[PDB]
């Protein structure tokens, strides 16, 4: 997360830090108790499956303190339209292996309903990113949780503003930009999966996921985010259906 | 489905209609309004009209910067796309009321003489802009940023609504920290 | 007078202008004419019909607010509250 700030503990906490073999990953949003949402992108490398952690709570990756919960991850679901190593479909459904525990540094985010997302969420004009990722694009990861607020773009203006390149990649329906094209803030590297939430009458709620960039607040560039909202029906008939079983499952799509 | 174009603000004493083009072919129009960090607000509702006023808006802050835009609809969806999601809009210019609202031509409202000096006294018009429900005066909204010019049979010059002369008459509502639309036009002329 | 047809509707006033004039509405009207019915687009993507959380538009009928899960409409029939204890979206340690 590049030029936010440190999120005041407690007050981003549906965060998830994901962990593989010890190491970070991604961050990831809690959507309920044992449903965390990331990016698939984060998926592509992964070795040990069994050693694939989710840390809630946490804030201080440097210090332990209270509150922070980890959990086995019992399977990652991605979009059977999902291709490793392209853009498109930037989205993963995490079953823990058992229940967090809420409490006031574990709450989850709201998955809107879609026509809300549609209608009412995607033109409140600000909303926050946040992270442990890189601070600067080839800088160094953070480590007290980083915040950011960004403002959404709709893809037209997306275009019109945006320095044209060979192939950076069509922003689709399951995109959309936000951030600022001057170079001052933006998010990361391995602040994917983390949360794009959206603060409208008194409660947050979840429209996007962090994706993908050209580099980190480049100029002539924009965050590119996951429209959560086009995936709402996809991920509760997952939260609604019979576990299956395997680590890594490739739900269809749409 | 086609988009709007030659988005124009024609805004005068802080009545302000976003007005576009074309005559709509088989789709309505829905138009949004934001200030440059605020959230869009959207407006006349699937219209057919290729107008908006954006007065009650645009008047809750005069001082503020205003982009608006105008997306098009086939006739009975909402929606969509997609390229890419999202309806097709196109956007109006930004526009900042305080500086480029048109100053409404002015009336004369006194004339009564001590003499030799003669008195005229413009009429402290009111506006669009609303406080409790009620338009506040051009005077009110402006303050010692609006001045006015005579004319009379030659020039003179004050702020205040008030001119003494020396032995026909227009205004002019002038504001000079104007980079568009500085001066007003000419009163009514009066004898 | 532009003005003297009375273009302004709905109790509004007119006042002219060269080649123009300008309709000034009571509260609840606004359009050039004073046409348009603030009270009358109580629609969803109207600022979410006035709905704090969700919004469903009725055929034909007054539409209705909704809540996500853990929270249930309340009696002004636009606001939802918690009914559970941490209720998603919500930041305790800011309550
Ligand atoms: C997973 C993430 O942590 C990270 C988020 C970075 C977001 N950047 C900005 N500016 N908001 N994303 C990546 O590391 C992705 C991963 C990836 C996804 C799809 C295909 C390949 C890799 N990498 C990128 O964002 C690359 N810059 C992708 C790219 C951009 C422009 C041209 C070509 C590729
Ligand atoms: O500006 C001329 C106007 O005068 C008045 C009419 O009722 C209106 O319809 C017309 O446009
Ligand atoms: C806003 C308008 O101004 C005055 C009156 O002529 C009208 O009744 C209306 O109240
Ligand atoms: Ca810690």
């Amino acid at each position: 997360i590049v030029g936010g700030k440190d999120c005041p503990k407690g007050e981003c906490p549906w965060q998830v830090l994901l962990l593989v073999n010890g190491a970070q990953l991604c961050g990831g949003t809690l959507i309920n108790t044992i449903w965390v949402v990331s990016a698939a992108h984060c998926f592509d490398k992964i070795k040990n499956w069994r050693n694939l952690i989710a840390v809630l709570g946490e804030h201080d990756l440097s210090e332990h303190d209270g509150d922070e919960q980890s959990r086995r991850v019992a399977q990652v679901i991605i979009p059977s339209t999902y291709v490793p190593g392209t853009t498109n479909h930037d989205i993963a459904l995490l079953r823990l292996h058992q229940p967090v525990v809420l409490t006031d540094h574990v709450v989850p985010l709201c998955l809107p309903e879609r026509t809300f997302s549609e209608r009412t969420l995607a033109f409140v004009r600000f909303s926050l990113v946040s992270g442990w990722g890189q601070l600067l694009d080839r800088g160094a990861t953070a480590l007290v949780l980083q915040v950011l607020n960004v403002p959404r773009l709709m893809t037209q203006d997306c275009l019109q503003q945006s320095r044209k390149v060979g192939d950076s990649p069509n922003i689709t329906e399951y995109m959309f930009c936000a951030g600022y094209s001057d170079g001052s803030k933006d998010s990361c590297k391995g602040d994917s999966g983390g949360p794009h939430a959206t603060h409208y009458r008194g409660t947050w709620y979840l429209t996007g996921i962090v994706s993908w960039g050209q580099g980190c607040a480049t100029v002539g560039h924009f965050g590119v985010y996951t429209r959560v909202s086009q995936y709402i029906e996809w991920l509760q008939k997952l939260m609604r259906s019979e576990p299956r079983p395997g680590v890594l499952l490739r739900a269809p799509f749409p | 489905t086609v988009a709007a174009y030659n988005l124009t603000w024609k805004s005068t004493n802080f009545k302000t209609i976003l007005e576009w083009e074309p005559k709509p072919v088989n789709q309505v129009y829905t138009v949004q309004i934001s200030t440059k960090s605020g959230d869009w607000k959207s407006k006349c509702f699937y219209t057919t009209d290729t107008e908006c006023d954006l007065t009650d808006e645009i008047v809750k802050d005069v001082k503020q910067t205003y982009l608006a835009r105008v997306f098009s609809y086939p006739a009975g969806n909402v929606e969509s796309t997609g390229s890419a999601g999202e309806p097709l809009y196109e956007n109006s210019p930004e526009f900042t009321p305080y500086l480029e609202t048109n100053l409404g031509q002015p009336t004369i409202q006194s004339f009564e003489q001590v003499g030799t000096k003669v008195n005229v006294t413009v009429e402290d018009e009111r506006t669009l802009v609303r406080r409790n429900n009620t338009f506040l005066s051009l005077r009110d909204v402006f303050g010692k940023d609006l001045i006015y010019t005579l004319y009379y049979w030659k020039t003179a010059k004050t702020n205040t609504n008030e001119f003494l002369i020396d032995v026909c008459f227009s205004v002019q509502a002038v504001i000079p920290s104007r980079t568009v639309n500085r001066k007003s036009t000419d009163s009514p002329v009066e004898c | 007078d532009q003005c003297a047809s009375s273009p302004c509707q709905n109790g509004g006033s007119c006042k002219d202008q060269l080649q123009s004039y300008i309709c000034f509405c009571l509260p609840a009207f606004e359009g050039r004419n004073c046409e348009t019915h603030k009270d009358d687009q109580l629609i969803c993507v109207n600022e979410n019909g006035g709905c704090e959380q969700y919004c469903s538009d009725h055929t034909g009928t007054k539409r209705s607010c909704r809540c996500h899960e853990g929270y249930s409409l309340l009696a002004d029939g636009v606001s939802c509250t918690p009914t559970v204890e941490y209720p998603c979206g919500k930041i305790p340690i800011l309550e």
